[PDB]
């Protein structure tokens, strides 16, 4: 019931990442621009039991 | 006060409850604003339910004036 | 004294189910709460006790003198509740069952007393 | 404890930190 | 007490009920970009609490309050829209249209859940009304 | 308060109460006309 | 309250 | 009338038509001249306003004019 | 008889529903006629009134070139409430029926 | 008034011209 | 003490 | 057939926890690093037969959660922070199909013990009625 | 007993 | 050994090599 919650997180941080990229594209035109870099981090939830 | 009293209330208790879950729809029914479905259904099954002990105990309580009526003086 | 003793028994497990099932109702209602610890009881000795001692109430807010006791999560959850719906429902649905066999217990021993004081 | 079973002793907070 | 399990699962389905209109509500004004006060649209959601008084092991849900969310208000640069900034950023609510979508079906989810609870438990109650008949 | 749970039990116990009182009744009062019946 | 539930008649009458 | 879910979500799906039918209508007219009385085309724009007809907490889409 | 003032209220209800909604069905088959008008009516005051009809035209949201004011999204959502409603009524209906019959079984 | 609402009155016909009369 | 529940409170939150 | 309500149970967990991994997995097949630093290793449940006092059949439980074995892949990135002294930043070995059909193996084993479930919950049903 | 269900046990490996 | 069948001793393990050796 929780595993919709983890893909959702991916999907919405895939289209944070989208968004970036799609602003990286917008300045290919741009003078003396540098490009914002992106990576997906993982968070691994603590708890109990596994 | 006493047990015709006590049997009296319960089944004003009964007809109000009854009497609430159905003005309840009908004001749902009318379009009204701030009544939910959830309350509506919620009220009528608790009107039933009450409906229900309520014919059970008549049930009885005839079954138990049947068995006195039926002793032998 | 004799026929009140003798369907006590079944009369307290039965009513403990109802606590139980009211327990595990309120664990699924609150199971998309954020930050709600699971809560259950443990079903015979909770029973063993109200048989010895009678049952007694924190107040009378009211509510029973039984233990909840905290479920163990089974994985870890970002919001911080412990509510595992397959756990949630299975125990719903056993409880469900066994209600319904102290009914019919119940029943069948009344009806088994009916039987021999009618004529 | 095993998952499943019951304990008298509630389970600690979790949380998932980005940065340690 | 199977009787408090009808205040129970009812204030559960209230309580969902009002999370998936806020939901709605959010996901409807995506696109929004004036309120009734000219504001921009903010997003808006529930916050769940257990509907115990003090002194009450286990009670249902209830809503507390309805509070805006916290998310940088989304910028838009169109400085011919009759609303702007002064540097023509206009702001859009900051609505995440993934969370909206799966929030109405978690919502749903629960509310069924909640309805089976209901049902199974005036299935019982009548059969405990049928207990030496 | 008090629940269905509880309700019929008590009211069940009452019922067979009832009609343990009321046959004992009868076997005394028919023993008592059986003895009066008598021819002496 | 403040907020009316999805599945109550239009808060608008 | 409707349900409170139901009137939004109506709502929502007329004012994404009626700014379809917008974005619609200026297409058509890109190459427009003349209207009908010799003025040129304006390019049509739809505003969305939140129809919050509580105070602050919920509420569909109303469009008050293009 | 007492019977009918019971269930009159439900019965004029369930009865207003079905005839709303042959008049949105009837808005709906008819979108593509050029001049028509899409009609409906005000179910509260109408339900007032045969508890103690009337058409009413619906306001046009968008013009259209043929004359024809009928709405798809409106109507569809109209309709499908129409239909809930009427399971509604329904529900309720028999519910009371139900309970009339359970108080008499025996 | 609002678009969706009930009126008692039919809406005026919808005439396009091409040019101004 | 609760929370909003769903999205937000599933999402990797802030760390302050 | 309680036993049988535990045996269901633990098995709707089993396959609930493999379907949370998995997910896991598959939102993390792109992912660079983690809290630590550390590169993300993929995780795989361990299934076991929870037959302890039922001779040699019972329920499944889960184990452990152990990283799964297969080599990091390796990006060649010399300005990434994270990159050795060869230069290659170490990435997920996440098996996209492989965790796809995870997915829906254990979808359809949740869905099939739901069902067994049911139709055991009804047999007990009915003989809660034996005899009348 | 058992190890690792679906994908990483039915798929070709080296002898170990 | 019939398909479907029950026998009183264990099935072999079963294996898939990619080399003979």
């Amino acid at each position: 019931d929780h595993a919709i919650y983890t893909a959702m997180g991916a999907a919405s941080q895939t289209l944070n990442q989208q968004a970036v990229t799609a602003s990286n594209l917008a300045n290919a035109s741009t003078p003396g621009f540098r490009a914002q870099l992106n990576a997906l981090r993982a968070v691994p939830v603590d708890g109990l039991s596994l | 006060v006493s047990f015709a009293g006590q049997l009296h209330a319960a089944l004003d208790r009964i007809s109000d409850r009854q009497a609430a879950a159905r003005v309840q729809a009908e004001k749902f029914t009318l379009g009204e604003p701030g009544i939910a479905l959830n309350d509506v259904m919620a009220d009528m099954q608790k009107a039933s339910v009450s409906m229900q002990m309520g014919i059970q105990v008549r049930n009885k309580l005839v079954a138990a004036y049947q068995e006195v009526m039926s002793m032998q003086v | 004294d004799r026929l009140d003793a003798a369907l006590r028994f079944q009369q307290e497990a039965l009513n403990l189910r109802a606590q139980r099932q009211e327990i595990l109702a309120a664990n699924i209602a609150n199971a998309d709460t954020p930050g709600y610890q699971a809560r259950d009881i443990d079903f015979a000795s909770e029973l063993k006790k109200v048989m010895v001692r009678g049952r007694e109430e924190t107040g009378g807010v009211s509510s029973p003198a039984v233990d909840l006791l905290y479920r163990v999560p089974d994985q870890p959850s970002l919001d911080g509740n412990t509510v595992d719906m397959d756990r949630e429902r299975t125990q719903f649905a056993d409880n469900s069952l066994k209600y319904q066999m102290g009914l019919t217990v119940l029943g069948s021993q009344l009806k088994g007393m009916m039987n021999v004081l009618q004529g | 404890g095993v998952p499943g079973a019951l304990s008298n002793q509630p389970a600690p907070p979790n949380e998932a930190p980005i940065a340690t | 007490a199977l009787l408090n399990i009808f205040d129970i699962a009812g204030s559960a389905l209230a309580a969902q009920s009002k999370r998936l209109n806020v939901a709605a509500s959010n996901l409807a004004n995506a696109d929004s970009v004036t309120g009734p006060d000219g504001q921009p649209y903010r997003a808006k959601q529930v916050v769940f609490q257990v509907d115990a008084a003090p002194g009450q092991a286990t009670g249902g849900v209830k809503v507390a309050s309805v509070i805006e969310s916290q998310a940088p208000e989304k910028l838009v640069y169109e400085p011919g829209n009759p609303l702007a900034d002064a540097n023509g950023y206009v702001k859009m609510p900051n609505v995440d249209v993934v969370g909206e979508m799966v929030n109405t079906m978690s919502a749903s989810r629960s509310y069924q859940a909640n309805i089976e609870v209901l049902n199974t438990v005036k299935s019982m109650m009548l059969k405990t009304l049928t207990l030496g008949q």
